RNA sequence: UAUGCCAGCUGGUGGAUUGCUCGGCUCAGGCGCUGAUGAAGGACGUGCCAAGCUGCGAUAAGCCAUGGGGAGCCGCACGGAGGCGAAGAACCAUGGAUUUCCGAAUGAGAAUCUCUAACAAUUGCUUCGCGCAAUGAGGAACCCCGAGAACUGAAACAUCUCAGUAUCGGGAGGAACAGAAAACGCAAUGUGAUGUCGUUAGUAACCGCGAGUGAACGCGAUACAGCCCAAACCGAAGCCCUCACGGGCAAUGUGGUGUCAGGGCUACCUCUCAUCAGCCGACCGUCUCGACGAAGUCUCUUGGAACAGAGCGUGAUACAGGGUGACAACCCCGUACUCGAGACCAGUACGACGUGCGGUAGUGCCAGAGUAGCGGGGGUUGGAUAUCCCUCGCGAAUAACGCAGGCAUCGACUGCGAAGGCUAAACACAACCUGAGACCGAUAGUGAACAAGUAGUGUGAACGAACGCUGCAAAGUACCCUCAGAAGGGAGGCGAAAUAGAGCAUGAAAUCAGUUGGCGAUCGAGCGACAGGGCAUACAAGGUCCCUCGACGAAUGAC
RNA sequence: GCAUGGCAAGUCUAACCGGAGUAUCCGGGGAGGCACAGGGAAACCGACAUGGCCGCAGGGCUUGCCCGAGGGCCGCCGUC
């Protein structure tokens, strides 16, 4: 049984005084009205703030921390295996629709690794070569400077 | 397991590796929720006519003349919910989905734990098919689909002990209720399902209660009418085979 | 349709040509085999036995058949006025037996006999 | 208010187990999986590598998810697993239904919960 | 015990309830224009008797032909009389005939009539003559182009909102509109006409930066289709009417060429299957209609009736639905299978006829002006500097040029050729046809299951109800008595039932008549709850209860 | 938000397409959405698959002592 199938004898409903339930009075206005002035409450307050770039000057990097990349070595069995090699564009979902791929180095890097991307964060290479690894910045990776 | 192959006389002609499908957990309540949803989508949307009630310019009086402020016309009272000839309040509504959403994992589960209740004689019988039987389901050779008299179906189906679910089945109920002045005066037992594999069975189909379908688009209520698990079935040598990859 | 109501409308309402078949009742086993037709419609001259009112078991000629109300009068199976004058009393073809033929109509015989068509 | 029958019966399975037998956590997982589903254990294979230790059967009172990497030989005890759960902990250990280990360790000895 | 209170009984009143459904409601598919050759609508006629509805039109519920159909018929409508039908009627399909008056209403006028040959009025062509033609008005919504609120929200209110909504003017079609880039700008070595659907996204953008408003490119789909002019170069090589003769148009340019894979011209190579025009002309599919179509009407019992129960039997590519005196696969219509016709798809696809694609070199020959663009003022938009449009003013280049890429200018780069035009399909609606339903079931569902837009209200615009059910069969009550009496009553007849006898299945409550129980003309008012006494009570569906004594015997507790 | 259920580092298809028992249903369709990294107006940079200590449930042991998921208090890391 749920609560509306209880309501019927009860008269209010749940609403209090039958004079609560009237129109949008008991809301203190339509949708966000009143929203500076008697329910300001807990709603952000007014004003403008920054700006925004046009949409078509703007870069999406696709983006992969190593720990995804490490734990997932042996499963990627069908990318290189040398003394791996691994060219993370090929790793990476929505890297198509990316202006260029870049390794993050969030995690543990327990092989040896030779990671070829775009673009490396600082923590990426330290850990990468760390591991006794090295990092290859790709053609367009040549983008630095 | 393995299930035993029958041959148009009844007699066994060797025997075939029941798929593993059938060996899926029985679950009433996913094959329930699967048959809710089948049969909602095909429920109709309907609703009261959106102006009804409204096709007039009462007006109320107001205070006055000793009268409740309800709209009139020539002294008619109208348009409110509480006028005879009136709006309804809250009618039902043409805008309203009356569809159920369900992931296709979630269905193909229940079809395969349909499939599965079927290979259990003691469910099959709980459901409430009749029959003289041990082996569940039914197996037999693809010469099945070459029948074309219904009365052959019957001589098969008694050799195979299992008439009697027809017998079961061949008592029509007249429901209690209005749904008679509307089209559904009668109701009646589901007896056996019949799947084939290159078509329904056109030879089976017209038997009391007889349900016919193909081991491609069986579906959950085919094997669960109403949602109760264990239809007494019989498959087709290539049936049982091709519906193993459901 | 498989609406009742469509259903009922269709027969009360059918077009005059369209009537003959609610006058129609089953044949006699030597009839059925004679002309292999299960049953025909009723004419004005058939005999005919009664075979489920309470006047089942009486046969008789038939004197009438109207389409309008697709009823039949049968010789003898008639009601006692209040007078004492004695009305027919109409029949459901449905509840009739065909069991001699009027075929003095060349083309309703040969209708009969033939095999494409049923009379 | 459960729906699922197998649910159901696992746990009258567990509680039958443990007012039998020298084995509290089977009681204590029952009491846990009769407890809304949004606090079931959803544990990836990554916690189980962290705090598993061998010949102790890790029993998890919920699901098994396969994220991260279980290299220990460890038995794990679950509700259910994701198919790819199950693949590398077959792997490297044994992946158990609780309906198993509730069969072959009634007492419930030597166990470690893993939520 | 009067007046009277409470409850019930018999009979009314009333029409709830239950059951029933010729009507609604909603969804889906199909289909889709009519009219001066006078539509749609209205008026008045039209029947043996004819008021209403339906049909029809002075040939008037109908006339003719072809096919279907069939022994009956003369609509709703169950009468009387009479007639028609084997000279094949009724009925159905297709085609044709007739088709009064008003009505766009068109000779002039007029509340449906009148007065003295008429395309009235506006147009095009023109034989300059109404000679040949067009327009006008209708249609449920859908569609296109214009005009354009307020209540309301913002808790007031003015910008904003409601909303380009309601409503108004004009106009087309079966669909409309759009549409082969002066595009896009995931900026690219990229996409490649246009709708529409999903998404992109409540994102960008707007905004007393409040409340609120709100795209696009792209992507995934649906369906796919591209072409024609102006000019250059030609210059009468041409078009329209007429059978013809003949006439009209046309140098202010008919016709050829050509159309951003730019074109033309001069000089060449090669070659056409591009395009454009015309001819032929479907399959299939979908929708509707139609033909054919299996097997019990066997026994006993109950009943007014078997379609019930019990017994025996049968068909099924048919166990959808309906009808028939009650629960019917097998009694009748249908239903499965198979077959036929029309419509739509579609004058489309294919096929065939003709035409002829394209490439090289040269050539500043051609390529749409109040335009592109700028400014003043407005509206509008998400359009912000960067939407679209109106208005006033100003105003260019000529491909070696010009426009666009979300502020302006200049260069570069990429894209693209405005100021001419056409264009199938995929999408909207629901009048019309058919199908369907966890919709409503006569105070419901349409306002309308019935006389329904009826009766009726208002000067008018406009407003607007209520009314479903005898029975298996009318067997719809003969004769007799009574009475002023075709009334009514009594008796009687029919039927299973008249307490089924006409708003005639069932027949609640309020309530009325008569009557039964209890109370009652010395007595007090939330009408009762709980206890306990009186009186009342056919059966059934409840069977307990009382007194002596004894056993058990909590709290409490004596003389 | 919550209860139940499927799948899970993923999950779900939308329009729409094919099939069919033809509105149901079987297969296909991942466009796109949300989740898988955050911080910053922006430019731009880019993180604990565990380092310490308490300790509930549970487990272990020679029955106070160990191990102690979740939780609690800190460290430390990304960015402004
Ligand atoms: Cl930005
Ligand atoms: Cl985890
Ligand atoms: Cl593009
Ligand atoms: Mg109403
Ligand atoms: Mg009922
Ligand atoms: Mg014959
Ligand atoms: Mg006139
Ligand atoms: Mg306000
Ligand atoms: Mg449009
Ligand atoms: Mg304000
Ligand atoms: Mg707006
Ligand atoms: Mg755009
Ligand atoms: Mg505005
Ligand atoms: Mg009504
Ligand atoms: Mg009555
Ligand atoms: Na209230
Ligand atoms: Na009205
Ligand atoms: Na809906
Ligand atoms: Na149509
Ligand atoms: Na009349
Ligand atoms: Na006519
Ligand atoms: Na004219
Ligand atoms: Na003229
Ligand atoms: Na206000
Ligand atoms: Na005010
Ligand atoms: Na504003
Ligand atoms: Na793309
Ligand atoms: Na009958
Ligand atoms: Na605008
Ligand atoms: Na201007
Ligand atoms: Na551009
Ligand atoms: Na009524
Ligand atoms: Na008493
Ligand atoms: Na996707
Ligand atoms: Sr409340
Ligand atoms: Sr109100
Ligand atoms: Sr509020
Ligand atoms: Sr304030
Ligand atoms: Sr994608
Ligand atoms: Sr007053
Ligand atoms: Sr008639
Ligand atoms: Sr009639
Ligand atoms: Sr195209
Ligand atoms: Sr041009
Ligand atoms: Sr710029
Ligand atoms: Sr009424
Ligand atoms: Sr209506
Ligand atoms: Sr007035
Ligand atoms: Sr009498
Ligand atoms: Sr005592
Ligand atoms: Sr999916
Ligand atoms: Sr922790």
């Amino acid at each position: 049984t749920s609560k509306k199938k209880r309501q019927r004898g009860s008269r209010t409903h749940g609403g209090g005084s039958h004079k609560n339930r009237r129109g949008a009075g008991h809301r203190g206005g339509r949708g966000d009205a009143g929203r500076d002035k008697h329910e300001f409450h807990n709603h952000e307050p007014l004003g403008k703030s920054g700006f925004k770039r046009p949409q078509k000057v703007q870069e999406e990097a696709a983006t992969i921390d190593v720990r995804e990349i490490d734990e997932n070595v042996t499963l990627l069995a069908a990318d290189d295996v040398a003394e791996f090699r691994v060219d993370v564009r090929d790793v990476v979902e929505e890297a198509d629709d990316a202006d260029y791929v870049k390794v993050l180095g969030a995690g543990q890097v327990r092989h040896e690794l030779t990671l070829i991307a775009d673009d490396f964060s600082e923590g990426a290479r330290e850990k990468v070569e760390g591991a006794g690894g090295s990092v290859e910045l790709t053609d367009l990776g040549e983008e630095r400077q | 397991m393995q299930a035993t192959i029958y041959d148009l006389d009844g007699n066994t002609d060797g025997e075939v590796d029941l798929p593993d499908v059938f060996e899926t957990p029985v679950r009433s309540d996913l094959i329930g929720k699967a048959v809710r949803a089948a049969q909602a989508n095909r429920k109709q949307d309907y609703g009261s006519d959106e102006y009804a009630g409204l096709r007039t310019p009462a007006e109320s009086f107001g205070s006055g003349r000793g009268q409740a402020h309800v709209p009139k016309l020539d002294g008619r009272a109208r348009r409110v919910p509480q006028a005879v000839k009136g709006r309804s309040a809250h009618p039902p509504k043409t805008e309203k989905d009356r569809s159920l959403d369900l992931n296709d994992k979630e269905r193909q589960l229940a079809v395969r734990s349909a499939l599965a209740a079927t290979a259990d004689a003691d469910l099959v019988a709980d459901r409430g098919h009749e029959f003289d039987r041990d082996e569940v389901p039914v197996v037999v050779s693809d010469d099945f689909e070459d029948l074309v008299k219904t009365q052959e179906v019957v001589s098969l189906l008694e050799a195979l002990d299992v008439h009697a679910d027809i017998d079961r089945a061949d008592e029509t109920k007249i429901k209690a209720g209005q749904g008679s002045a509307r089209g559904r005066k009668y109701r009646r037992p589901a007896s056996i399902l019949f799947v084939t594999s290159d078509e329904p069975s056109t030879a089976a189909r017209n038997l009391a209660g007889a349900d016919v379908a193909t081991a491609s688009e069986v579906n959950t209520e085919d094997l669960a009418p109403g949602g109760a698990p264990g239809r007494l079935t019989v498959f087709t040598e290539s049936a049982l085979a091709e519906v193993a990859e459901r | 349709s498989k609406q009742p109501d469509k259903q009922r409308k269709s027969q009360r309402r059918a077009p005059l040509h369209e009537r003959h078949k609610q006058v129609r009742a089953t044949l006699s086993a030597d009839l059925r085999e004679e002309y292999g037709q299960r049953n025909v419609r009723v004419n004005a001259g058939d005999t005919v036995e009664v075979l489920r009112g309470d006047f089942a078991g009486e046969e008789g000629e038939v004197i009438n058949v109207d389409l309008d109300k697709a009823v039949i009068h049968v010789e003898d199976v008639t009601l006692e006025k209040t007078d004492g004058e004695e009305v027919p009393r109409p029949l459901d073809t449905s509840n009739v037996r065909v069991t001699d033929l009027d075929l003095e109509d060349e083309k309703r015989e040969a209708r009969l006999e033939s095999e494409d068509d049923s009379a | 208010s459960k729906t699922n029958p197998r649910l159901s019966s696992l746990i009258a399975d567990l509680k039958s187990a443990a007012r039998s037998s020298g084995g509290a956590v089977w009681g204590d997982v029952a009491e846990r999986l009769e407890k809304p589903r949004r606090t079931h254990a959803e544990v990836n294979l990554g916690r189980i590598e962290r705090y598993a230790q061998e010949d102790e059967t890790v029993v998890v009172p919920g699901k098994v998810l396969g994220s991260g990497v279980l290299q220990k030989d460890v038995t794990v005890a679950a509700v259910d697993f994701s198919g790819t759960a199950e693949t590398k902990i077959d792997q490297v250990g044994e992946a158990v239904s609780l309906e198993q280990a509730i069969e072959n360790n009634p007492e419930g000895s030597h166990v470690r919960v893993i939520r």
